[PDB]
């Protein structure tokens, strides 16, 4: 099993532990992906990146 | 910042500089979203009158990209107090909106939990500012950032002639001549995982800057999550 | 309250 403690969950960014499993997260302005790890921008200056 | 380095153009685009009535620089912010910079209660205290300036690289001349808002509201923590700097945090909510481009952008609020387990364990964050380059010097006219290394909260009782409280984090160094220093105050703590910058600090108080067994002190924004929130609500 |  998935746990937060190891490469946070496979999760991209938020990774919490709900009834014994692993759950992902993103913040505002990201959706979770189809895989419910990865965390897609919703438009072009999304939080905390760089730009470039 | 005493020591550290230039921000690369884009490297830094959280920061937001408060400027005073003669448009001169005396803290720093760090951008939430278009319409909301996050900040130290204390700056508040130290014009009468200011704005807010994002994107700028250079405070001695207009160089394009620079933006000035207006503030609307101020969104002071009411437990804010100068006999210790504990609730040393505000949000600044702008009349227009702040248009992302090059080297402006928001940086992330982390979920409470998760930051208080994950970021607040890694090993250092990043704090920016245009503040005082060595204690008693002078500002930056260039944006700088510092890695600071987290210190843990008994290391940092230790090292401190005043009272830590649980709003409270400490980071930086015992020795090395690097900190965050007047005029930075308000400015972003980030700490970066998996690639992405999460707010985790505001630049608050110290004992000098860079002082021989002396850190930085920081509002512990996991703390205040909800507090941030709630202020995009007024 | 005592977050206000
Ligand atoms: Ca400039
Ligand atoms: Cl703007
Ligand atoms: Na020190």
């Amino acid at each position: 099993r998935k746990l937060c403690s190891l490469d946070n969950g496979d999760c991209d960014q938020f990774c919490h532990e709900e009834q014994n499993s692993v759950v992902c997260s993103c913040a505002r302005g990201y959706t979770l992906a189809d895989n419910g790890k990865a965390c897609i921008p919703t438009g072009p200056y999304p939080c905390g990146k760089q730009t470039l | 910042i005493v020591g550290g380095q230039e921000c690369k153009d884009g490297e830094c685009p959280w920061q937001a500089l408060l400027i005073n009535e003669e448009n001169e620089g005396f803290c720093g912010g760090t951008i939430l979203s278009e319409f909301y910079i996050l900040t130290a209660a204390h700056c508040l205290y130290q014009a009468k009158r200011f704005k807010v300036r994002v994107g700028d690289r250079n405070t001695e001349q207009e160089e394009g990209g620079e933006a000035v808002h207006e503030v609307e509201v101020v969104i002071k923590h009411n437990r804010f107090t100068k006999e210790t700097y504990d609730f040393d945090i505000a949000v600044l909510r702008l009349k227009t909106p702040i248009t992302f481009r090059m080297n402006v952008a928001p940086a992330c609020l982390p979920e409470r939990d998760w930051a208080e387990s994950t970021l607040m364990t890694q090993k250092t964050g990043i704090v920016s500012g245009f503040g005082r380059t060595h204690e008693k010097g002078r500002q930056s006219t260039r944006l700088k950032m510092l890695e600071v290394p987290y210190v843990d909260r008994n290391s940092c009782k230790l090292s401190s002639s005043f009272i830590i409280t649980q709003n409270m984090f400490c980071a930086g160094y015992d020795t090395k001549q690097e900190d965050a220093c007047q005029g930075d105050s308000g400015g972003p703590h980030v700490t970066r995982f998996k690639d992405t910058y999460f707010v985790t600090g505001i630049v608050s108080w110290g004992e000098g800057c860079a002082r021989k067994g002396k850190y930085g002190i920081y509002t512990k924004v996991t703390a205040f999550l909800k507090w941030i929130d709630r202020s995009m609500k007024t | 309250d005592e977050d206000s």
